[PDB]
């Protein structure tokens, strides 16, 4: 089942830099919002937004 | 033919990046030009997007730089970017220059591409010390004022060539305009005197890490070192990202960040790292005249490092004692950048002149008399008379 | 030593010499790493041309 | 064009070496090797090997230039304690 | 020289944004604006620091809007030509309490007190310096120096002697949360906020780090993958020589 | 009901063994140096001896002592 | 001022005639504004203040 996935995928050229861009598309967006998932949750409390809901109950 | 190797611009770009013949056996020290161009186009670039922002008089020179820090869009990264490629351009400079006086190419078929070397040395030097005087912090200013005040030493010719430098008596408004018109200057005769570099090198072609002709096996530079190239591209990005985002300002002084006060004087005045050994060369011996003249000689003393080296075998690489006292010198060098950045004090002094003697005479003493011991040490232990 | 003998290779070889195994395993690797350079080089592009947006002072004085 | 001097390298087909006869030089796609080949023996012996060919020209000279650094500057602290005031004005003068 | 002109290095303190991946305490620098603004506003300057870069950080946008009214501001003058007044808005800077470095050096004693906008990045040590040559004022100078008339003792200050006197005592503010407030806990709080507003960066920077040498160090491994497959017929070609016959 | 941390910390690593060593050192050097002040001709003697190196060895170890603790005191 | 010299006036007269305007000198000992009488460096004041 190797030959249908290099036919469909890196046989000519078009498709193997769409499917190299589609998945910068995609690994970037979910990349940034992961690591910015990450990086805010490592730092409970630190952040302004839990000062400011601290302070307001 | 090819339309690659026919079209005039496509030819040039073919016959220098694509299949200009490499030598089969050379090493990782040879990517280090490549990551100088890339370094130097990375400079240039983070220096025009900082200079449509940078205003270059004496009242907003430091407040533009601190604009550029915390107002402009992502103006830290290009700051940092810039500030802290210039000390990598530099380390990355002296791989260079130490692989190049390792290996043995200063020798017979390329001591023009060393010369036009020495001439972009000079000239980065220069321009990197515009740079640093462009910001006007405490460093800064100061920095300018104790070189210029070396410059006047000139016996006949010195306070008017130095009261021309400055544009006026002291380092002020014109002497700030003029070196941000320097600083941009300087880089674009850099670009081409590597453009000459490039032609210089390409007629003779690269060295490799034994001596020994090149001209049986190469390799061409397209599919091969093109990649070795992009492992130490993506390396030296790796360790610049972390020097930028992770620390920038553990390179350089604590004290730039203090505006430019023409009244008081930080009681430390050293410059930034990469200038040093040759600041501890010039505080070495006490008079002032002589101080710059032994300067200008410490950089180009290089010249004679061709016209010196009398061993018949090119390279360090199948030497013993050249190779001790190569790293002998390369550890004085780094020696002579510690005492450069110490007050002149009491064994710091006499380390700075010991340390510059053996700087001096590693080129002029050790090397002809280790290079000749070698020559005749290969020969009575080959042949049996 | 005969010009015909090949010299051996069986330890730099591997066991299965598949076209379509080896290729797409190449073409992958290089593929991930067009990725990652792809999605870099946007970034710093994007980066150096933000740069040259409106300053935040100017943003605030709108 | 203009044919300038000679040099000791040409191009592809007359690059200047000297002639050869009988090195057969036989190689291997990639696409039919595997490459990280030994990358863990070669990791742990073949870079032993040449950091043991190689080190004493690197740490006999670094060691002697860091003991000199290090001697001067804890002389220097010891100059400039209270401990060495008659002995910094005797190296002064 | 002598460690007295060296000044006494600071210590390593255990900062919560010491690391590569920990930022700043916000609490910590809307408690150290207060200490700025109860007892460092008498000296020292802050200029570049707009008003509009508190916002999202230590107070709400009404919060900076609401302290901006109480500063008076230099107008462009009115219809018949005398200058005007206004009330600061959120794109005006903080401003010093001198209106000039005369008048600042005539109220403490010919000494300038430096603009606290770049102050931990302006020193050697940081913020760990601040924060030492706030706390460590001895009661007494140790025996056997003599200061001059108007100038007090500190050890971390290179010199000795400082012409700040100790100002952090005690119960100087009392915070609005309930944190107690100690000379350490203002001199933490206030050399936090110095952090601030000397690297607004801190945040945004650390993350971008983050993203950057992941990519990087990724695009690293891969590139090293990359070289020795396109290597991998060179490092492994073979040279058979046998000797030619003679002519 | 609370005050000071910093001094408190100060206060406990004053009386270790290594600290009162250092403490003892300092106050042998207070009342030398004031001995030394009483006499006669103290308006000049080419060398007017501070005592500036004791105080600096003992704040530094009891500044490497502190520098773990304190931020954990502190909130 | 100091192009006024040489050109139409002498220099006693330009230096007499620019001591008839006032200008912001930088403040003194107390901190606050003085007034000093021009010298041959500072330009031609206009009428109007702003
Ligand atoms: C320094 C770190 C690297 C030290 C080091 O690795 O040295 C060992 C090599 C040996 O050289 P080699 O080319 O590998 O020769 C051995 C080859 N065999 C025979 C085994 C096949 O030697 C080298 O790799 C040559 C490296 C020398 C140049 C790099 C060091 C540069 C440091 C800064 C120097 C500043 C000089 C300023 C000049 C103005
Ligand atoms: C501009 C100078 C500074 C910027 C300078 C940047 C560095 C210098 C330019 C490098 C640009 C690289 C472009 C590569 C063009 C190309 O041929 O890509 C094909 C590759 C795979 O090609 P292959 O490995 O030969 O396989 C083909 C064989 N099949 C699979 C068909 C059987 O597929 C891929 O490579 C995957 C796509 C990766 C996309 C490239 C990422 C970098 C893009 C930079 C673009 C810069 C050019 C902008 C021009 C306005
Ligand atoms: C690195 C630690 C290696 C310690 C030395 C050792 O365990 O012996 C060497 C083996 C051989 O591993 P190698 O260096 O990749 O050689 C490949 C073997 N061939 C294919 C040539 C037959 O090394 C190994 O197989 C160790 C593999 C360990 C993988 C995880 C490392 C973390
Ligand atoms: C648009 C796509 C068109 C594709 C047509 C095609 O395929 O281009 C095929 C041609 C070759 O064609 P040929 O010689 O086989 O034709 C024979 C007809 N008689 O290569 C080219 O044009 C360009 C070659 C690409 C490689 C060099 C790229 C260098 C870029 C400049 C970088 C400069 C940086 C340093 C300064
Ligand atoms: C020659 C012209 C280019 C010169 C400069 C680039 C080369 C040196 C790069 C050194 C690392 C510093 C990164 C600065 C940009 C930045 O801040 O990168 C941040 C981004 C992610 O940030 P983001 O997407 O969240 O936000 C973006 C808006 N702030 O990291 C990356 O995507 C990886 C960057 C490195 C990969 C480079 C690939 C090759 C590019 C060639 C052009
Ligand atoms: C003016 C003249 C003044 C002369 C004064 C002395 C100057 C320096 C002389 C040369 C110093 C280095 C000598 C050793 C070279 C070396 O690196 O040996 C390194 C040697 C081995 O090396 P190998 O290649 O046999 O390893 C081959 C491995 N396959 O490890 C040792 O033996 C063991 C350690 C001994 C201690
Ligand atoms: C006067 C009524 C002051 C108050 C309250 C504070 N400071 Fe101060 N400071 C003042 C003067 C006159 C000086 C100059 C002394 C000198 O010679 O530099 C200073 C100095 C500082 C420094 C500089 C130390 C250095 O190494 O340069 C800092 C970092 C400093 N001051 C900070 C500071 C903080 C954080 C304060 C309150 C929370 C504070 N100062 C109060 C005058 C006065
Ligand atoms: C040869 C390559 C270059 C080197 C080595 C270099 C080096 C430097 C250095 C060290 C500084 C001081 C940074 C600091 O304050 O610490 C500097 C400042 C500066 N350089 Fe360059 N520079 C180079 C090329 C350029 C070019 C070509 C430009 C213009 C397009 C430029 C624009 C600037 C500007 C505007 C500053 C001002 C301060 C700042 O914002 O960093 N640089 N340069
Ligand atoms: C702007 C800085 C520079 C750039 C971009 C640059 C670029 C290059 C490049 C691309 C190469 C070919 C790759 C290589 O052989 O390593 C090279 C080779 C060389 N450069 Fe430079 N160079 C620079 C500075 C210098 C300096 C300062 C010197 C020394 C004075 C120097 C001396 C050499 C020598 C001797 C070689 C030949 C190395 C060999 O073939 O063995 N270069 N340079």
């Amino acid at each position: 089942s190797f030959s249908s996935l290099y036919k469909t995928f890196f046989k000519r050229n078009a498709v193997f830099v769409g499917t190299i861009f589609a998945g910068a598309f995609v690994f970037q967006t979910v990349f940034d919002t992961a690591i910015t998932s990450w990086y805010e949750n490592h730092n409970k409390g630190k952040l302004w937004k839990d000062v400011k809901a601290r302070i307001a109950a | 033919m090819a339309f690659r190797k026919s079209n005039v611009y496509l030819s040039l770009v073919n016959s220098y990046i694509i299949d200009s013949p490499q030598p089969s056996s050379i090493n990782y020290w040879w990517n280090m030009g490549s990551l100088l161009g890339l370094c130097l186009v990375i400079q240039i670039v983070t220096g025009i997007f900082m200079a449509m922002h940078y205003s270059s008089n004496i009242e907003l020179a430091f407040s533009s730089v601190e604009h550029i820090m915390r107002d402009v869009h992502n103006g830290y990264i290009l700051r940092y970017l810039h500030a802290n490629g210039a000390s990598f351009f530099f380390m990355v400079m002296f791989m260079h220059m130490a692989k190049g006086l390792y290996y043995g190419s200063y020798r017979s078929p390329r001591v023009t591409l060393w010369n036009v070397g020495v001439i972009i040395f000079i000239l980065t030097i220069a321009t990197a010390f515009l740079g640093y005087c462009c910001v006007y912090g405490q460093m800064s200013h100061w920095g300018a004022t104790v070189i210029t005040n070396l410059f006047s030493a000139i016996p006949f010719v010195g306070n008017d060539i130095v009261s021309w430098l400055w544009g006026g008596f002291s380092v002020s408004n014109p002497t700030i305009q003029r070196f941000f018109a320097l600083h941009y200057l300087v880089p674009f005769i850099i670009a081409a005197m590597v453009i000459m570099h490039l032609m210089a090198l390409h007629i003779h072609g690269s060295s490799n890490p034994l001596g020994i002709t090149g001209n049986l096996d190469r390799i061409p530079m397209h599919s091969y070192f093109i990649f070795k190239d992009l492992v130490t591209v993506f390396l030296f990005m790796l360790i610049l990202a972390l020097f930028v985002f992770y620390s920038p300002n553990t390179l350089g002084h604590p004290d730039n960040y203090i505006p430019g006060n023409p009244l008081v004087t930080p009681a430390s005045i050293v410059p930034e790292w990469y200038l040093l050994p040759f600041y501890a060369i010039l505080r070495s011996i006490p008079d002032k005249l002589l101080g710059v003249i032994t300067m200008f000689a410490a950089i180009l003393v290089l010249l004679v490092l061709p016209f010196t080296d009398r061993s018949v075998v090119r390279g360090n690489t199948f030497k013993v004692l050249s190779k001790f006292f190569f790293f002998i010198f390369v550890f004085n060098f780094v020696l002579l950048g510690q005492i450069g950045a110490c007050h002149v004090e009491v064994p710091y002094v006499l380390m700075g002149q010991i340390a510059t003697f053996i700087y001096f005479a590693y080129f002029l003493i050790i090397v002809p008399v280790i290079s000749t011991i070698e020559n005749v040490l290969f020969y009575i232990g080959r042949v049996n008379k | 030593k005969s010009t015909y003998r090949t010299p051996n290779f069986d330890d730099v070889l591997k066991e299965n010499n598949d076209a379509d195994k080896g290729r797409s395993y190449a073409y992958f690797m290089v593929g991930a790493m067009g990725l990652l350079s792809s999605a870099g080089a946007k970034s710093t592009v994007e980066t150096f041309i933000s740069s040259m947006t409106a300053t935040a002072d100017v943003l605030a004085m709108a | 064009g203009p044919p300038s001097g000679k040099t000791y390298m040409g191009w592809w087909g007359h690059m200047g070496g000297p002639k050869q006869k009988g090195i057969t030089s036989y190689a291997v796609s990639p696409y039919a090797q595997k490459p990280l080949q030994g990358i863990f023996h070669n990791a742990v012996f073949n870079s032993f090997r040449r950091f043991k060919s190689q080190f004493l020209y690197v740490l006999i000279p670094a060691g002697i230039y860091w003991y000199w650094w290090k001697n001067g500057n804890e002389y220097n602290e010891f100059l400039y304690s209270k401990a060495g005031r008659e002995e910094l004005e005797r190296v002064n003068v | 020289m002598t460690a007295a002109e060296h000044g006494l290095h600071a210590p390593a303190y255990a900062w919560s944004h010491n690391g590569p991946f920990e930022t700043f305490d916000h609490a910590s620098i809307r408690r150290g604006y207060q200490v700025y603004r109860e007892v460092c506003a008498a000296c020292h300057s802050l200029d570049r620091v707009a008003w509009r870069t508190l916002v999202g950080v230590s107070h709400t946008n009404e919060e900076v809007r609401n302290m901006a009214e109480e500063f008076e501001y230099d107008d462009e003058p009115d219809e018949q030509g005398n200058p005007k007044k206004r009330p600061g808005k959120l794109s005006d800077y903080i401003p010093g309490p001198y209106p000039n470095e005369q008048a600042a050096r005539a109220a403490n004693q010919g000494a300038l007190p430096p603009d606290l906008s770049l102050i931990v990045k302006a020193r050697h040590g940081g913020c760990d310096y601040i924060f030492s040559l706030l706390t460590g004022y001895p009661d007494e100078p140790p025996a056997g120096v003599a200061l001059p008339p108007g100038s007090n003792y500190n050890p971390y200050f290179p010199g000795g002697s400082i012409a700040m006197a100790r100002v952090l005592f005690d119960d100087m503010v009392e915070y609005e949360d309930g944190t107690p407030a100690t000379t350490s806990q203002m001199a933490k709080d206030v050399t936090t906020f110095l952090n601030w507003c000397a690297e607004p960066e801190h945040d945004e920077r650390k993350r971008l780090g983050l993203k950057t040498v992941i990519i990087l160090s990724s695009l690293y491994l891969l590139s090293i993958w990359v070289k020795k497959f396109k290597w991998a017929g060179i490092k492994t070609r073979k040279f058979v020589f046998n000797p030619p016959k003679p002519r | 009901e609370v005050t000071d941390q910093l001094e408190d910390l100060r206060e406990h690593f004053k009386n270790t063994e290594e600290g009162k060593a250092l403490v003892h050192h300092y106050e042998e050097c207070a009342e030398r140096v004031k001995i030394q002040q009483q006499q006669p001709g103290y308006a000049d003697l080419e060398h007017k001896e501070d005592c500036v190196e004791e105080f600096f060895h003992l704040q530094h170890y009891l500044d490497t002592a502190t520098a773990p603790r304190l931020f954990d005191k502190l909130k």
